[PDB]
C-alpha cells in the first residue's frame, strides 16, 4: 500500500480546491441579494413616485387622484413587505457560514503546520532507526557476528 | 412571471446552499481521516509507529541502570568537589 | 460585475467600521489636540 | 487610547477583541514550548551519535 | 499661514490634509527602521567572513 506520509501532503493540497470553490461559490451568493437589494430600491423608489404622485394629487384640491396613486403603491408596498422580510432571512445564512469559514482556515492552517512538525518526527525517527540496525551489524562489543567473526578469524 | 422570477431567484440562493453544504461535507470526512486528537487511525498509527520504532532502538543498547547515572554524577560530584576543594584550597 | 465585485472585497477583508470611526476619532483627537496646541501656541 | 478623554466604552471592545488574539496567544504560546524538547532531546542524541 | 489674519477654518483642511501624509510618514518611518538591522547584521557577518 502507498506510504501514509506520501498522501499527507496530497490531502491538504486537495482541500484548497473546495476552499476556492467555496470562495467562488460564496461570492456568487453575495451578488444575488445585493442585486435584489438594488431591485428593491427601484420598487420603493417607484412607490415613492406614486407617493410623489399621490402628494401632488390633493394639491389644488384633487383628492380623488391620490386615492388611485396611493392605492397603486399598496401593490408595490405589498411586494415591499414581502421582499423586505425575505432579504432579512438569508442574512443569517451568510453570517453563520462566514463564522464557520474563518474558523475553518484557522484550524486548517494550524493543522497544516503540525504535519510539518510531525513530518520531521517521522524523518527523525526514520533516521533514528537505521542507526541501530547498522550498529548491531558490527559492534565494538563483539556481540555482533562480524566483529567477533573476523576477530576470531 | 411575478411568481416565476421569484422562483428563479430562490434556486440561485438555494443552489448556493447545496454548494455550501457540498463544501461543508468534505471538510469533516477529511478531518476524520487524520485528526490531531489521535482518534483517527493515521495520526495514531504513524505516531504509535514512532513509538514502535523508538522502543526497539533503546533495547539494542541496553541503557545502564539509573545507578551509574547518579553514581557517575556522584563520583563526578566527589571528583569536582574534590578537585575544586583542592583547587580552591590551593588558591583560597 | 456584482459577482466579480464581491470576491475582490473578501480577499482583503475590510476592517470593521470600528476603526473607520476610531481612526477618524483618534484623528479627531489628534487634529483637535494638534490644533488645540497649535491654536493655543499662537492664539 | 480609548478611555483617554473619558471614552471608557471604546476600550471594552478593543480589549475584548484582544482576548480572541490572547486566546490564540495562550494556545500558541504553550504549543511552542512543547516542541522545544523535541529539538533538545534529538540534538543531545545526535552529538553523541 | 491660515489662521494668520483670523482665518482659522483654512488651517483645518491644511492640517487635516497633512494627516494623510503624516499617516504615510508614521507607516514609512517605522518601515525604514526595520531594515536597518538587516544591513547591520549582514555587515558584521561579512567583515568576519
Amino acid at each position: 500500500q502507498e506510504a501514509p506520509e506520501d498522501l499527507l501532503e496530497r490531502l491538504l493540497g486537495e482541500m484548497e480546491l473546495e476552499l476556492i470553490e467555496l470562495r467562488r461559490a460564496l461570492a456568487q451568493t453575495i451578488a444575488t441579494f445585493k442585486s435584489t437589494e438594488r431591485q428593491r430600491d427601484a420598487q420603493q423608489l417607484i412607490a415613492q413616485r406614486w407617493y410623489e404622485k399621490a402628494q401632488a394629487a390633493l394639491d389644488r384640491g384633487n383628492e380623488q387622484l391620490a386615492r388611485e396613486a396611493l392605492g397603486q403603491r399598496q401593490s408595490y408596498q405589498s411586494h415591499t413587505e414581502a421582499l423586505g422580510k425575505s432579504l432579512g432571512e438569508q442574512r443569517a445564512l451568510v453570517e453563520q457560514v462566514r463564522g464557520q469559514l474563518q474558523k475553518l482556515e484557522r484550524k486548517y492552517l494550524e493543522l497544516k503546520s503540525q504535519k510539518n512538525l510531525y513530518l520531521a518526527r517521522l524523518k527523525s525517527a526514520i533516521a533514528a532507526q537505521k542507526i541501530e540496525e547498522i550498529a548491531g551489524n558490527l559492534d565494538n562489543a563483539s556481540a555482533s557476528s562480524l566483529f567477533e567473526r573476523i576477530e576470531t578469524k | 412571471e411575478r411568481k416565476y422570477l421569484e422562483l428563479k431567484s430562490q434556486k440561485n440562493l438555494y443552489l448556493a446552499r447545496l454548494k455550501s453544504a457540498i463544501a461543508a461535507q468534505k471538510i469533516e470526512e477529511i478531518a476524520g481521516n487524520l485528526d490531531n486528537a489521535s482518534a483517527s487511525s493515521l495520526f495514531e498509527r504513524i505516531e504509535t509507529k514512532i513509538l514502535e520504532l523508538e522502543a526497539e532502538r533503546e533495547l539494542l543498547n541496553p541503557p545502564p541502570s539509573p545507578l551509574d547515572k547518579k553514581f557517575e554524577q556522584w563520583e563526578e560530584q566527589q571528583a569536582v568537589e574534590a578537585t575544586l576543594a583542592a583547587m580552591k584550597a590551593r588558591r583560597s
